[PDB]
């Protein structure tokens, strides 16, 4: 009975990190795309900016 | 000569970098692709 015990509470234990490092690292991806996002509008912008020099 | 070479290489750069942008994309799209693929075994797993 011990042994279950313990076994059932390292289970749960595991779970709830999983859970948690599973919500970070979609929080994670969501912060790395939304940079990911501004550096392309930039480049864009940098983009349009070079097709304008090539009239330079 | 110098303009020409730089512009030439700034152009260069600027396609190497697209490309590693497209690259990048695709890898963003595979990626919420295993979030959905996550999502729905995890809720899977949850139900049962």
């Amino acid at each position: 009975s011990d042994k279950l015990k313990e076994a059932e509470t390292r289970a749960e234990f595991a779970e709830r990190s999983v859970t948690k490092l599973e919500k970070s690292i979609d929080d994670l991806e969501d912060e790395l795309y939304a940079q990911k996002l501004k550096y392309k509008a930039i480049s864009e912008e940098l983009d349009h900016a070079l097709n304008d020099m090539t009239s330079i | 000569k110098d303009l020409n070479e730089l512009q030439a290489l700034i152009e260069a750069h600027f396609e190497n970098r697209k490309k590693e942008e497209e690259e990048l994309v695709s890898l963003k799209d595979r990626i919420e692709r295993r979030r959905a693929e996550r999502a729905e075994q995890q809720r899977i797993r949850n139900e049962r």
